[PDB]
């Protein structure tokens, strides 16, 4: 059985900063290249960026370069997301993904739940 | 390419 | 930057009826390397992430029914359901996995 947690919902004012995590639960992530996914309501899917747990390897959609900070957390198996100096453009789900490794090439298989961040205007 | 990311991570380049 | 297009943008549909929806890129997704395009198709239901359906443009993922086919290569693809299900109502979307940054089409919403 193979899951990824993902942290309650927050409440944050502009300009300030939230921190989301991504829990895997029933595979180490450290096999795993982690993604994070945001969706305005009402709307599509927009790609973050990733990381590869194993050595650090990040790689960001350009528009959020300046937004996100992907980071991951081995010994508790947990990927995260930091959204920096938010405004209510960053109001959405953010959705956390795994594609694992094993296999020459996977898709992105298992999702979390989604963590909704709201910033009121 | 996200094949040739994928590839290089597992090879160690 | 690969753009995903998918039409039809909405389709209502009955119980029992066959649909086919498109998702053309702007850019070829086929690896010419291993022959392989990098299509991925979603299913999403109101409230939940997007699940998985189908990979490599036909390859299902286990587990999902055999009324979802994917098909073609190159920069056209289709996703059809032979025969529409309640439990398929819901927002499908492709995804560009072939190259940086990913991209997903605005998708196509299945209506009652």
């Amino acid at each position: 059985e193979v899951q990824l947690q993902q942290s309650g919902a927050e409440l944050v004012r502009p300009g300030a900063s939230v921190k989301l995590s991504c829990t895997a639960s029933g595979f180490n992530i450290k096999d795993d290249f982690m993604h994070w996914v945001k969706q305005r309501p009402e709307q599509g899917l927009e790609w973050i960026g990733r990381i590869d747990p194993a050595n650090d390897n990040t790689k960001y959609a350009p528009k959020f370069q300046d937004k996100a900070t992907i980071i991951a957390d081995t010994s508790s198996n947990t990927a995260y997301l930091q959204l920096s100096s938010l405004t209510s453009e960053d109001t959405a789900v953010y959705y956390c993904a795994r594609r694992e490794l094993y296999s020459y090439y996977s898709p992105l298989d298992v999702w979390g739940a989604g963590t909704t961040v709201t910033v009121p205007s | 390419v996200v094949q040739e990311a994928l590839d290089k991570a597992r090879e160690g380049r | 930057d690969i753009v995903m297009t998918q039409s039809p943008s909405s389709l209502t549909v009955t119980a029992g009826e066959k649909v086919t929806m498109s998702c053309k890129s702007s850019q070829s997704l086929l690896n010419s390397g291993n022959q392989k395009n990098y299509l991925t198709w979603y299913q999403q239901k109101p409230g939940q992430p997007p699940k998985l359906l189908i990979y490599w443009a036909s390859t299902r993922e286990s587990g999902v029914p055999d009324r979802f086919t994917g098909s073609g290569s190159g920069t056209d693809f289709t996703l059809t359901i032979s025969s529409v299900q309640a439990e398929d109502l819901a927002v499908y979307y492709c995804q560009n996995d072939y190259s940086y940054p990913l991209t997903f089409g605005a998708g196509t919403k299945l209506e009652p």
